[PDB]
């Protein structure tokens, strides 16, 4: 009996057929994962016509060591900042030095940008307190302070910066990269560092299967 | 407080007992006992069937009952159900949220079950008189992501989650019987006995406990690794049962004797376990690893017979049929080798 | 798996305490280490860590300089050295082990829910 | 501490019922496992050298 | 007869001397360019079983190769012929159409370059119809054109080569220049965009490892106008005949994708 034979064969076919349909989906769309310091969230938003598909894993434990290795074939994690600091930069600790995620890049978000500027001012909890080495902390003067900050916002902002940077350019030897940005509660622009980032991510790494880079 | 204090040392004691009654317990090694037996020489496997067909990695994988249909999970959100001697998919079911991390093969061949960071598990009915493969129910009770789910009968299924909790569903009226309660750690594995009446389930607090399916309550609890169980498996008598770990281990376990007997570790693995399956007789012990590659070990006497490469990156799930005739592996590079 | 503590207790400010760790079940040498925190009415918070040999050790800021630690591989045991004590050092000290052997990265600061890490000892500034 | 002293709880009972169960000598359960061995040995595939007549997949 | 008689549209002749050596360079450079693509040409085939070896940009080096493989030996078998005959005016139509294949599968690489580096996205779908159409079929309409309007123009020659004194031989520089100003144009850009995020050795070797795919090296041989080029003829000749050798070097050998893909594929077959 050929019969079923012929019909296993085309019904492999036809699911060849779709499967070469979803891969146009799946190549063209570009995975995000979102943390911070009905169980998952999808936000699909497309900038300059290119899909992108990002998650919030909101919904579960705070033992993020089995299902971080799930998101190692995602092409950037979006890493959210607000002693949360130190909470944070062992994270991202955490998630650099990890040998499924070396080859993952990251997009740092330094939230908390005009909440920094009244809390420095007050000077009811002082960044010194936490962090005794930004006593002697200098502004490499390669930056781009906004009209309207005292030297002091836009000193610790780059200390943090520099903290984050230290963690990142420092060890892994892995086809990944770091990229920071400075984002506030009114500004809509995040989406457009994104695209953006991830331009230079997958960029870099075309390059460095040409080995160019 | 006082009372704390004073209840926190009389478990201590209890430790105790239960570590000297296991103690003297032990009056030989199976290492010993098995010094008297041939060994099975060099198993040298070849791959037989490459199956390909996926886009991201395959993250589980589970045999059928008749040894000729496999189904597979990737995260690409897709469920292929393989036909090894042909090479020829037979469904393509596409999954509601992508990132999936187990599948089971019901024993009848009706229905396939999938889940993952969704906390969903949900049952797909194959047969489907007069339509294509749908949703049949969709099992919302657990708080932590899905790791391992298994089936009993083609009505009731067990599942382990990431909120430290396993449960025994009824898919007909979709609601939880009884839950699994009294691990400390992400449930990472299960393992049913040939009787479906006892089942294991290995953790990430380096500890494996037996539980009965019936009474919805622990009988043992094995402690002899030293970090996360990623695997676990009965042997096919269900008088012991192997567990694959981080700690480059995969020791052997036995309920009779409730302790372990032998450890399956060498000083040049120091990579994690992640898929333990066991042959027919039960003699090979074949492992997953991180360095891609997959050893096959003799279970009485432990040492190394035989390794199987072939593998980009990690292997992720391994599967043996209930014939015994092949041996299937699935990595992260997208691919799903079949070895005989 | 086991973490056992001890060296706590209630130092006056300024003073010095020093607390040690027994580990049994794991090969020591293999595992990277940390000493965690928690101050009453608040959270974990991670102090200190020590790599395998003992090469690499990292600290929170606030008790840089003033805190040191080491480990003996020979005697499965590690120890924390706490000098001039504030009366802001107050909480229950946890020696955690990072999760896996051989590893660079550390999910170790679940709150109330890691696995290999020790019942932990009270330390009282007044 | 309620919820601590109920886990505690928990734990102890677990170990009461866990320390109360019979346990056969080491030298008995490798001895059914080496016979369970040998019994099935002439019927695993992949130990024995697996003919090509009937296999299935070469 | 030597490898600069593909892009020289003057009629000039070098006294004794030059030619020998040049002819000398061509044997030595195709023969050492042959033995070596063969040798990058089964690597890929060992290697294709590896998931990185099965992207697209290995189709395109892969059918380069092949075509640069068959063209320079047939030319190699084209230059003892007797010109003025049958087989000469046959070989003189393989070694067109290959040619022109291979400058067509150099541009292939310069779009597939500019759509992975330039373009970032979008890289991903398959145009392997489309590269492989305006690889091989555009040649062979070319080939198709330029017979019936010059089939006299292929076997009447000094050599086995399509004609320089009938104005035929454009059919073949012509593709070749634009292939070769596109091709510069694209690497102007992509040594732009390394430059950009580099902030020179990098720049070099970016420059050195795009030189034998997109085919910037044959801009030497159209110069050779005045007459006083014998020194462009000799680089044209021996940086164009070494083609095989430096992608070999550059795409089989100092890639790091290949070369890990080889050492897993060798730990498999220790084990065996
Ligand atoms: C949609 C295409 C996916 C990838 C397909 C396989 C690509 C890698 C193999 C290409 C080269 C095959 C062997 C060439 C040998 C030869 O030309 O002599």
């Amino acid at each position: 009996q050929r019969n079923e034979e012929k019909a296993q064969r085309e019904a492999n076919k036809k699911i060849e057929k779709q499967l070469q349909k979803d891969k146009q989906v799946y190549r063209a769309t570009h995975r995000l994962l979102l943390l911070g310091a009905s169980g998952i969230f999808e936000t699909k938003f497309q900038v300059d016509k290119v899909n992108f598909h990002m998650f919030d894993v909101g919904a579960q434990r705070d033992e993020r060591r089995k299902w971080i290795q799930c998101f190692n074939d995602v092409t950037a994690i979006i890493f959210v900042v607000a002693n949360r600091l130190q909470a944070a930069l062992k994270l991202f600790d955490s998630i650099w030095n990890n040998k499924w995620l070396r080859d993952t890049s990251v997009i740092l978000f330094l939230n908390k940008q005009d909440l920094l500027a009244e809390k420095v001012l007050a000077g009811k909890s002082k960044i010194e307190d936490y962090f005794p080495e930004f006593a002697r902390y200098t502004t490499p003067e390669d930056a781009t302070p906004e009209p309207g900050e005292d030297p002091r916002v836009t000193r610790a902002k780059y200390f943090i910066r520099d903290e984050f940077l230290r963690i990142s350019t420092a060890s892994g030897d892995g086809r990944h990269y770091c990229y920071p940005h400075f984002t506030c509660a009114v500004d809509t622009e995040n989406i457009r560092r994104v695209f953006n980032d991830c331009r230079d991510i997958i960029q870099r790494m075309h390059l460095r299967q040409y080995e160019l880079l | 407080q006082s009372e704390l204090d004073q209840l926190r040392q009389e478990a201590e004691q209890l430790k105790n007992q239960i570590r000297d009654a296991r103690k003297a317990c032990a009056d030989a090694t199976l290492s010993q006992i098995t010094n008297n037996i041939d060994p099975v020489g060099r198993i040298q496997m070849r791959t037989r069937r490459t199956l390909r067909g996926h886009l991201a990695k395959i993250y589980a994988m589970h045999w059928g009952t008749d040894s000729r249909l496999l189904v597979s999970a990737s995260q690409d959100g897709k469920l292929i159900i393989w036909d090894s001697y042909t090479t020829n998919k037979v469904h393509a079911i596409p999954l509601r949220s992508s990132w999936v991390m187990t599948c089971a093969y019901a024993p009848s061949g009706n229905y396939v079950a999938c889940g993952g960071l969704d906390n969903i598990c949900s049952i797909y009915n194959l047969k489907t008189r007069e339509g294509n493969v749908r949703v049949s129910r969709e099992l919302a009770g657990h708080t932590g992501y899905l790791s391992c789910c298994r089936f009993l009968d083609d009505n009731q299924i067990v599942t382990s989650s990431g909120d430290t909790t396993c449960a025994l569903w009824d898919i007909e009226t979709g609601q939880q019987t009884t839950t699994f309660t009294g691990h400390t750690g992400d449930v990472m594995s299960l393992s049913l006995a040939p009787d479906t009446r006892l089942f294991v389930s290995g953790a990430c607090d380096a500890s494996a406990k037996l539980w009965d399916v019936r009474e919805g309550m622990c009988r043992q609890t094995f402690t002899g690794h030293e970090s996360d169980i990623n695997a676990i498996c009965f042997f096919p008598n269900g008088n012991a049962f192997a567990t694959g770990s981080d700690d480059a281990t995969c020791r052997l376990f036995d309920l009779r004797a409730d302790q372990e007997l032998m450890t399956y570790s060498h000083d040049n693995i120091i990579c994690g376990i992640t898929s333990v399956s066991f042959s027919k007789s039960g003699r090979l012990l074949l492992a997953g690893y991180d360095d891609f590659n997959c050893n096959v070990w003799d279970a009485l006497k432990a040492d190394r017979a035989g390794v199987l490469a072939g593998h980009d990156n990690r292997v992720s799930c391994l599967g043996v049929t209930d014939d015994g005739m092949a041996v299937a592996t699935g990595s992260w590079d997208s691919f799903l080798k079949i070895w005989n | 798996v086991q973490l056992q503590e001890s060296g706590g207790g209630l130092v006056q400010p300024g003073g010095s305490l020093r607390l040690s760790c027994a580990a049994s079940g794991f090969t020591f040498s293999n595992y990277k280490m940390n000493w965690v925190r928690q101050a009453p009415g608040k959270g974990l918070e991670w102090v200190s860590d020590i790599s395998q040999s003992g090469a690499s050790i990292s600290y929170t800021g606030s008790v840089k300089g003033r805190f040191t630690i080491s480990r003996d591989n020979a005697k499965n045991t590690l120890y924390l050295q706490m000098n001039s004590l504030k009366p802001e050092d107050t909480a229950v000290y946890y020696c955690a082990r990072c999760p896996a052997p051989f590893t660079r990265d550390c999910f170790d600061v679940t709150s109330t829910t890691y696995a290999y890490r020790g019942q932990g000892t009270q330390v009282t500034v007044s | 501490n309620t919820a601590s002293i109920a886990q505690a709880r928990k734990l102890v009972e677990q170990l009461k019922m866990e320390a109360n169960i019979d346990r056969i000598k080491v030298s008995k359960a490798a001895a059914d496992l080496m016979a369970y061995c040998e019994a099935h040995a002439k019927e695993d595939p992949l130990l024995t050298p697996v003919p090509a007549s009937e296999n299935p997949f070469r | 007869t030597n490898f600069a008689i593909l892009m020289q549209v003057v009629p000039l002749e070098l006294a004794r001397g030059h030619q020998v050596a040049l002819s000398s360079i061509s044997y030595v450079g195709c023969s050492l360019s042959v033995l070596c693509l063969v040798a990058t040409l089964v690597t890929f085939a060992v290697l294709s079983s590896v998931s990185t070896i099965r992207n697209q940009r290995y189709h395109i080096h892969a059918n380069l190769s092949f075509a640069v493989l068959v063209a320079q030996v047939l030319l190699l078998i084209s230059f003892r012929l007797e010109p003025g005959t049958t087989p000469c005016q046959v070989m003189a139509v393989l070694l067109h159409y290959f040619f022109l294949s291979a400058f067509a599968w150099m541009l292939v690489e310069g779009l597939h370059l500019y759509s992975m580096v330039i373009k970032v996205f979008g890289s991903e779908d398959s145009k392997h119809r489309y590269y492989y159409g305006m690889g091989w079929g555009f040649p062979l309409l070319i080939c198709i054109i330029s017979l019936s309007f010059a089939m006299d123009s292929y076997g009447t020659s000094n050599n086995c080569w399509l004609s320089l004194a009938s104005g035929a031989i454009w059919a073949f520089v012509a593709p070749a220049l634009f292939v070769i100003v596109v091709n510069i144009g694209i690497l102007i850009a992509v040594t732009r965009v390394i430059s950009q995020i580099s902030a020179f050795k990098l720049t070099a070797k970016a420059v050195a490892v795009l030189l034998p795919i997109l085919g910037t090296s044959w801009v030497f041989g159209v110069l050779a106008v005045n007459g006083c080029a014998v020194v462009f003829q000799y680089m044209f000749a021996t940086l164009n005949s070494l083609q095989g050798l430096f992608i070999f070097l550059f795409h089989c050998l100092l890639n790091s994708e290949v070369r890990a893909a080889f050492k897993h594929k060798t730990k498999v077959w220790s084990l065996t």
